[PDB]
RNA sequence: GUACCGUGAGGGAAAGGUGAAAAGAACCCCGGGAGGGGAGUGAAAUAGAGCCUGAAACCGUGGGCUUACAAGCAGUCACGGCCCCGCAAGGGGUUGUGGCGUGCCUAUUGAAGCAUGAGCCGGCGACUCACGGUCGUGGGCGAGCUUAAGCCGUUGAGGC
RNA sequence: AGUGAGGGCGCGAGCGAUAACGUCCGCGUCCGAGCGCGGGAACAACCGAGACCGCCAGCUAAGGCCCCCAAGUCUGGGCU
RNA sequence: CAGGCGGUAGGGGAGCGUUCCCGAUGCCGAUGAAGGCCGACCCGCGAGGGCGGCUGGAGGUAAGGGAAGUGCGAAUGCCG
């Protein structure tokens, strides 16, 4: 009994061309090019899912330092005030308040200001 | 939840006088106002920064013997086309170029970065051509 | 010579791109005065055979 | 008038009647649970050390449920190594009901 | 059914190298480990086969589906005859039936029936047995059965 | 509502005819009649005869009115080419591809 | 064993499918014809004979997003605009700017590599089988286990 | 089963020129197979550190905290 | 509940899909079989499998087992 190749391959290639929609030139038309391109994406994402984390981390910290610089002091002290004072609001919701709730932030500046000494 | 995005901003126009300030160290913070990192909502994908106008540029300071000995280099594209003119010569003749050429180097490269440079407006000496813009003098 | 040879298949874009001025341009037409029908300027009209008032070629 | 709560090992700013999703919980799709407050403010301005003692937040666990699967690949070159994990993240979806501070 | 020639030289062709066209790399080439004929048979041990035959049968009486019979009433080489003998023995053919008898005239009749498999006794075996529910049998066959065991 | 006509298998290279068609695509029926009357290309012939057969259809078959007609759409599909052989130097042959085209033209009415 | 190739011995292809039925499209329209448009046949004519299904590469036409101070393994992550599906929440397409980013294969101490193979697509393509070894394992019987060729019977029935 | 071309670095020797991204052994490491991740501008083998998946959460490691680039134009004393 | 889970040569394991046989005098099927094209839905870690719309026009084959010409991107592979 000869198991003629049949539908398998054409189907299998098809599911890749699917994943490769939106790719430039042959990378969206050639199986052998999707696989290549797709290999890359699969690593690029997992690299950037792991990275995206420490992206915002920085974007926050910028938005924060930009705020303490308004109330005289810097980020690197502003934190150590929070760390002393026992406050554990995350940098996310720090920069949150920074834009949305200036006066709340300013209050936070003061505890940590005080708490340093 | 998701991080706040700056909806859209009116620009902020500064007035900084260069006179008697070290070249780099002035450029260092002109950058950050260009870049706009100073504002607590800043976003690296869009052009919200501060339109900085600089005055008495030609009357800037610099340390060491750098006036003579620090040389600017630029290359034409032709053989021997490396042109090399000293700092002395530069602010002597095209004054404003000094501060600019120094800020462009502290600005990020490519699109937005280059876009930011176009907001920096520098004039050597006494004053500037747009009091109409109403530019707040910052003393830093 | 040592037989210059293209080193990479042209992208479809770069192909289609080069062709950007291949676009044909339409013929210059005036209307023949004597018949009001279309003819190429500065030429004797193919239809009436008049040109510059007089009747040049009989059709 | 909000509160900074903690759950799932992540801090969230919540207001009453808020639609939001948290890291999965063991509670009933339909019941309720109290979230701790780390900082309350709006008309008030309370700061936790690290958490404010009295402040608590009611939450109707509106429904559990599973996320949207992501194919996560792995590829090492010139070695023949490729790996496909399909992963969808579990999540409980809360309705912020009210604050108590 | 080709030839031997090396279709084109080993070198400087600029084409890839080959030999004859018969090579399985070609279309129309030979098949690489393509099936030849075989004998799939073996000698499943005599003890086992005997032991199976028992268990098969025993399993029917364990379900209570074995039925010994001696009498084949009207049954006489017409289907109707058997078709009514079946009637009068819980064999309306709801369940499928292995029929095992010595005589031909009965299997003759039951033959064309679409829920009956007939069989000489001496050919009673385990595939045809497991294949059906109710297993009906000659007294003269049952003789051979318990004697083809033992 | 519209009428079309198609010249299948016209033995001329599609690439060459498309240049022609592109001249008329969108134009008024009588702009075409003149655009092709004086265009300097082989394909003008083959384009025209489609145009003229198409329009003739549109009136004589689909109610329509000649002075209302314009080319709503046109396009040259490529069709089976004739492969032939060209003896090159040193014993090499090459495969010349005498190509063909399917020329479609489509007009419609426009009531002003 | 044809076309075709070789003086010759000899080599040696490709090429199947309308429909239930030709009912294989009268007649009109443009056209030199080809071919198309109507009409007509059919259950269906993108079943119209270059005929079943009709994938891919490849080539067109229309639509939407997009692009002419940006630089590049073409992706990815984020934001934002315009477009489409959703009352909403949501999604799908696109991609302006920002973060980051050295193709696949093989061979290698080491490759993005200026080492190797690949134009692209489809299809064909490479660890088998027979005997006999040797472990392992699922069973049968166990100081015993087992039959070979054959003979008898069956037409997929076994027994001897 | 595979392996029986190893490579670099540290250290201990020979050979070499107290030459070589050299070579040949001994100990160890790392690469190989960790060309996954952070430093090191970039860069297998130097420093940090052994990637099951997810997170717009947190402490650090090497290295860093003028700006491109996250975080001190921090602090005190001294030299150039 | 605690702990392990980078990995080439390579050892082991568990599965998926193709062709065919028993299951089949059965069952699905013009109220549409196989295949083709879509899909943001469903299930699965994955290979896959369902579902739904379009096409297509006559075949297909369960649970459970069995046997193999069984899965291609590379061979300056072969054919088109
Ligand atoms: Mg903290
Ligand atoms: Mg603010
Ligand atoms: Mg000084
Ligand atoms: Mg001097
Ligand atoms: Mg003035
Ligand atoms: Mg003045
Ligand atoms: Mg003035
Ligand atoms: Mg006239
Ligand atoms: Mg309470
Ligand atoms: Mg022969
Ligand atoms: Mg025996
Ligand atoms: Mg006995
Ligand atoms: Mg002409
Ligand atoms: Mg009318
Ligand atoms: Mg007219
Ligand atoms: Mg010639
Ligand atoms: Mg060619
Ligand atoms: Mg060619
Ligand atoms: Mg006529
Ligand atoms: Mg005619
Ligand atoms: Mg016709
Ligand atoms: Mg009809
Ligand atoms: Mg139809
Ligand atoms: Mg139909
Ligand atoms: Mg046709
Ligand atoms: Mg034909
Ligand atoms: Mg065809
Ligand atoms: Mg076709
Ligand atoms: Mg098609
Ligand atoms: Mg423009
Ligand atoms: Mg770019
Ligand atoms: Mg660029
Ligand atoms: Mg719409
Ligand atoms: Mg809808
Ligand atoms: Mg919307
Ligand atoms: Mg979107
Ligand atoms: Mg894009
Ligand atoms: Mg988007
Ligand atoms: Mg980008
Ligand atoms: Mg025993
Ligand atoms: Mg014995
Ligand atoms: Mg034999
Ligand atoms: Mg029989
Ligand atoms: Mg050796
Ligand atoms: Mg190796
Ligand atoms: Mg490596
Ligand atoms: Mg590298
Ligand atoms: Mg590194
Ligand atoms: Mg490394
Ligand atoms: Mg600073
Ligand atoms: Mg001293
Ligand atoms: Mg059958
Ligand atoms: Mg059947
Ligand atoms: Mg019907
Ligand atoms: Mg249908
Ligand atoms: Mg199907
Ligand atoms: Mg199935
Ligand atoms: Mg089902
Ligand atoms: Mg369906
Ligand atoms: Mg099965
Ligand atoms: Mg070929
Ligand atoms: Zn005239």
């Amino acid at each position: 009994p000869r198991a003629k190749t049949g539908v398998v391959r054409r189907r299998k290639h098809k599911k890749i061309l699917k994943l490769a929609k939106g790719y430039w030139g042959l990378r969206s038309k050639s199986f052998r090019k999707a696989r290549e391109t797709l290999f890359a994406a699969g690593n690029y994402a997992y690299a950037h899912r792991k990275r995206r984390k420490r992206d915002f981390r920085r974007l926050w910290i910028v938005r924060i330092n930009a705020a303490c610089r308004q109330h005289g002091l810097n980020y690197s002290t502003f934190i150590h005030g929070l760390k002393k004072a026992g406050i554990e609001v995350d940098r996310k919701n720090l920069a949150d308040l920074a834009v949305r709730e200036p006066q709340v932030f300013a209050e936070l500046v003061e505890r940590a200001k005080a708490a340093q000494g | 939840m998701k991080t706040y995005v700056p909806k859209q901003v009116e620009p902020r126009w500064v007035l900084i006088d260069a006179e008697g300030k070290t070249l780099g160290r002035l450029a260092t913070k002109i950058a950050t106002l260009l870049r706009g990192k100073h504002r607590p909502d800043w976003t690296p994908n869009v052009a919200m920064g501060d339109f900085v106008v600089v005055v008495n540029a030609d009357k800037i300071r610099v340390t060491g013997k750098k006036l003579e000995q620090k040389i600017y280099t630029r290359y034409s594209g032709y053989p021997g086309g490396l042109k090399k003119i000293p700092l002395e010569k530069m602010l002597a003749t095209h004054p404003e170029r000094v501060l600019e050429h120094a800020v462009k180097g502290m600005l990020p490269k490519g699109p937005l970065g280059r876009r930011l440079f176009k907001r920096l407006k520098v004039y050597a000496g006494p004053d500037h051509p747009h009091q109409a813009q109403r530019p707040e003098k910052l003393e830093v | 010579a040592k037989h210059p040879v293209p080193k990479k298949k042209t992208s479809k874009a770069r192909r289609d791109a080069r062709r950007s001025h291949h676009a044909l341009t339409p013929p210059i037409l005036v209307p023949c005065p004597e018949c009001k029908a279309m003819k190429p300027p500065h030429t004797v009209c193919p239809e009436c055979g008049y040109y510059a008032g007089r009747k040049v070629l009989e059709v | 008038m909000f509160a900074i709560v903690k759950t799932g090992g992540k801090q969230y700013r919540v207001e009453p009647g808020l639609k939001l999703r948290v890291e999965k919980l063991d509670a009933e799709p339909g019941a309720t649970v109290e979230l701790p407050v780390l900082l309350l403010g709006g008309e008030k301005t309370v700061v936790g050390t690290p958490v404010v003692e009295g402040a608590s937040v009611v939450a109707e666990v509106l429904g559990h449920g599973r996320g949207k699967k992501i194919l996560v690949s792995k590829f090492k070159a010139k070695v023949q190594y490729r790996r496909k994990k399909g992963h969808r993240q579990p999540y409980t979806e809360l309705l912020i009901k009210e604050i108590r501070g | 059914a080709y030839s031997g020639r090396k279709i084109w030289p080993q070198k400087h062709t600029g084409r890839a190298r080959h030999g004859d066209i018969g090579a399985p790399i070609f279309v129309g080439g030979g098949v690489v480990f393509g099936p030849k004929p075989r004998d799939y048979s073996y000698t499943l041990p005599k003890k086992v086969r005997k032991k199976g035959l028992a268990m098969a049968v025993a399993d029917r009486a364990r379900e209570g589906k074995l039925l010994l019979v001696e009498a084949f009433a009207g049954v006489n080489g017409k289907t109707k005859e058997f078709l009514a003998w079946a009637k009068e023995a819980g064999l309306d053919g709801s369940e499928s039936v292995l029929l095992v008898t010595g005589n031909e005239l009965v299997r003759r009749a039951a033959r064309n029936l679409p829920w009956v498999v007939t069989l000489a006794p001496e050919g009673l075996n385990v595939y045809d047995i497991v294949r059906t529910e109710r297993l009906v049998m000659d007294l003269d066959a049952w003789e051979v059965f318990q004697n083809r065991i033992g | 509502m519209e009428a079309k006509a198609i010249a299948r298998y016209v033995r001329i290279s599609p690439r060459k005819v498309r240049l022609v068609v592109d001249l008329i695509r969108g134009k008024s029926l009588e702009e075409a009649r003149n655009i092709l009357r004086y265009t300097n290309k082989r394909g003008a012939y083959f384009v025209a005869k489609v145009l003229e057969s198409a329009a003739a259809n549109a009136v004589n078959n689909h109610d329509m009115l000649e002075d209302r007609l314009y080319v709503k759409a046109a396009y040259v599909d490529e069709g089976p080419a004739l492969k032939r052989v060209l003896p090159r130097a040193r014993g090499r042959a090459d495969i010349i591809k005498k190509r063909t085209s399917h020329i479609t033209v489509i007009l419609g009415e426009k009531h002003g």
